[PDB]
């Protein structure tokens, strides 16, 4: 389905899932096919063109539903700085699903244009011995656009990244539980009743990344020393990359995804401590 | 098309590089060959190159004994001869690669050659005598023990070669022997001076020696 | 290693006739998909030229007369009808394996009608024998087949010692054949007797062709 995004306050960006992985399963093949032989390597420049051509033009076909996009700020800002507002957020949310809904030939035209240029470079893709292949393209390729990002997952601990979260997820849960009581009334209680709300929806999505981020790790890792040092025959050799085609692009959408509705989530979490100001300095009186 | 150059007379354990200059075509987009055709006209591939110089096959009666390389900027190739053997005395020959879509293409453009010769032996100028009749006629010329080969062999300066019939050479001893036949009308040779004419450039002759009788 | 065995190893052909070379292999060289073996041609002193680039693939400038086919193990290159630009040596080549390896080779051969030759013999030089070496030469010019006897006979007594032969290959034009046959004695050993002859057996003669001298 879609994804929607708000790193930055003032800031709304959403990501179809099936679109953003469809674009990089054929950027994987456009690199693959033009790093096999020595001699395709210089293409990648005019390769390295397209993917820009193409990518730039989805952003406009995205940023034709702004106005949709621009009123939706509008009734978020309203309910971050404080029924009625509860039910014109799910109005204009379905109203923005509608848009992208609207743009659908749109989008799958931009979609088969970069389907019609990474398939054209793999099925240029030649061996000079078929019964012997070469497997420099894999390697190169890996170790040039793919290796980064996998020690960059090694790196960060994105399991304590959830540990910290639900943390945070629970006190507040803890702070509904007993606020509920007989106290319900003025401290914004549906604020806090939306973005908790809100908040448990987010991390849904990084926990459903992450797993696909850690487990793909695994996999990219494992299959690459089987098709490295070697040479396999044509039919082999057009699947092996499309498999480890098919599993960056998975990796790399759902990788995005997870620090985007990272920063989503603290951004979602600023308002609530400043939201907390109000809770205390309310309490701070009753002791006089 | 193709050139090759650095062939000539090694002594055995010596060493040779060979040269070959790629025309016609954008040489960093094809695999390389070196093939070698043995004077009993045999074909032994030699050595295969890719197009960037990262992969590179020889058989096993060349393997670390012969080194190939090539210069993409110069748009030339190399095969390094080293420690020799008399059985690498062939015509070599440097080609191209078919560079097919769906396959391992053939040689389809194949170089001129360049005699290599692997052989202890020296040098040695010919001796050349005109075979005259004893006292429709045919006369001949001996070239006799000359290394290496070739010699080209005309007549009156090649002007009158008609009903000539040169033979291939033959290793006697460690020198080469060449014989040629001339044939004309019975009046036409004791009249009309017909000279044979013998040039063996390694040791820079050019021999016209007359037939009379 | 794959080893290909081209049969046979040379032909022979009557002008417009039909030509036949196969070259067996021990591995298989193809695959339901492709077939990495090709034909060549090689014209006397020249490179081999590409003649059938996988099975059948033609080249560009080959004419409707060649048509190589097979697959696997077991390939055929036909000829139909032959001409005289035909004449050469053809090897087939593999590009599967690692180790490309040639085919043995067959030339090609007009069969035409028979002809005699035409005998010389020669005396050693006047320059040759003040250096001490004594050449007697009897070429053989225009024949059909390569197939011919020659024999050397000093006083009557038949030399076979001394004897460098050399043979051309089939004479373009006329496709006939030519050869040199040098007896080498000492400038002693030749002044020691008087009648040198060459004795010329070949098919197109039911008695030896002689030519023959005293000195």
């Amino acid at each position: 389905s879609i994804d929607i995004l708000q790193e930055k306050e003032g800031h709304l960006d959403f990501v179809i899932i099936p679109h953003y992985t469809f674009l990089d399963y054929y950027k994987h093949l456009s690199y693959n096919s033009i790093y096999h032989k020595s001699s395709t390597y210089g293409k990648y420049i005019a390769v390295d063109a397209f993917i820009k051509k193409i990518n730039e033009a989805y952003d406009k076909v995205k940023s034709k539903c702004n106005d949709i996009k621009n009123d939706l700020i509008a009734t978020i800002k309203k309910l971050e700085h404080p029924k009625k507002m509860m039910d014109e957020y799910n109005t204009k949310k379905k109203k923005l699903i509608k848009c992208i809904k609207n743009h659908e030939n749109d989008f799958n035209k931009i979609c088969m244009d970069m389907k019609n240029y990474g398939t054209n470079l793999f099925e240029q893709l030649s061996c000079y011995n078929n019964n012997f292949c070469n497997t420099n393209g894999i390697r190169y390729h890996y170790d040039e656009y793919i290796h980064k990002l996998i020690l960059s997952v090694k790196s960060k601990n994105l399991n304590k990244d959830l540990s910290d979260m639900t943390n945070i997820l629970q006190q507040s849960e803890l702070l509904l539980t007993n606020l509920n009581k007989k106290m319900g009334s003025y401290i914004y209680i549906d604020t806090i009743k939306f973005i908790h709300k809100e908040m448990k929806h987010i991390f849904n999505r990084i926990e459903y990344h992450t797993k696909i981020i850690n487990d793909k790790t695994k996999i990219i890792q494992d299959k690459i020393k089987l098709n490295i040092w070697r040479t396999f025959q044509k039919d082999e050799l057009l699947k092996r990359i499309l498999d480890m085609s098919n599993e960056y692009s998975l990796f790399i959408t759902s990788d995005h995804l997870r620090q985007m509705l990272y920063n989503t989530f603290y951004s979602k979490e600023k308002h609530l401590n400043n939201i907390f100001h109000h809770l205390i300095y309310v309490l701070q009186m009753k002791f006089n | 098309q193709l050139v090759e150059s650095g062939g000539g007379l090694v002594k055995p354990g010596g060493s040779l590089k060979l040269s070959c200059a790629a025309s016609g075509f954008t040489f960093s987009d094809f695999y390389m060959y070196w093939v070698r055709q043995t004077p009993e006209k045999r074909l032994e591939w030699v050595a295969t190159i890719s197009d960037g110089d990262s992969y590179i096959y020889y058989p096993d009666s060349v393997r670390g004994r012969f080194t190939i390389s090539r210069d993409n900027a110069k748009n030339i190739l190399f095969l390094q001869m080293s420690s020799l053997k008399s059985e690498d005395t062939a015509m070599y020959f440097c080609a191209r690669d078919g560079n097919g879509k769906d396959g391992g293409d053939a040689m389809d453009y194949w170089g001129q050659g360049t005699s290599v010769t692997v052989s202890s032996a020296k040098t040695t100028a010919p001796s050349v005598y005109p075979l005259a009749p004893v006292c429709s006629v045919t006369l001949g010329c001996l070239v006799k023990g000359y290394f290496p080969e070739p010699v080209t062999l005309t007549w009156n300066s090649g002007s009158l070669s008609s009903g000539v019939h040169t033979f291939p050479a033959v290793l006697q001893s460690d020198l080469y022997t060449l014989s040629s036949s001339v044939t004309v009308t019975s009046s036409t040779w004791p009249s009309q001076s017909i000279t044979c004419n013998v040039a063996h450039p390694a040791s820079s002759t050019k021999v016209d020696k007359k037939i009379e009788p | 290693d794959i080893v290909l065995t081209q049969s046979p190893a040379s032909l022979a052909v009557s002008l417009g006739q039909r030509a036949t070379i196969s070259c067996r292999a021990s591995q298989s060289v193809s695959t339901s998909s492709y077939t990495y073996f090709h034909w060549y041609q090689q014209k006397p002193g020249q490179p081999p030229k590409l003649l059938i680039r996988y099975a059948s693939n033609l080249e560009s400038g080959v004419p409707a007369r060649f048509s190589g086919s097979g697959s696997g193990t077991d390939f055929t290159l036909n000829i139909h009808p032959v001409e005289e630009e035909d004449t050469a040596t053809y090897y087939c080549q593999h590009s599967w394996e690692i180790p490309y390896t040639f085919g043995g080779g067959t030339k090609l051969e007009i069969k035409r009608a028979d002809a005699a030759p035409t005998v010389s013999i020669f005396p050693p030089s006047s320059e040759q024998l003040t250096s001490g070496g004594a050449s007697v030469v009897c070429f053989l010019n225009n024949f059909y087949p390569k197939d011919i006897n020659v024999k050397w006979k000093i006083d009557g007594s038949e030399r076979q010692n001394g004897v460098l032969n050399s043979w051309t290959d089939q004479d373009s034009k006329d496709s006939t054949y030519s050869m040199s046959s040098t007896l080498t004695l000492t400038k002693d050993e030749y002044e020691r007797h008087n009648s040198y002859t060459c004795e010329a057996t070949h098919k197109t003669s039911t008695s030896p062709i002689v030519k023959s001298f005293n000195r």
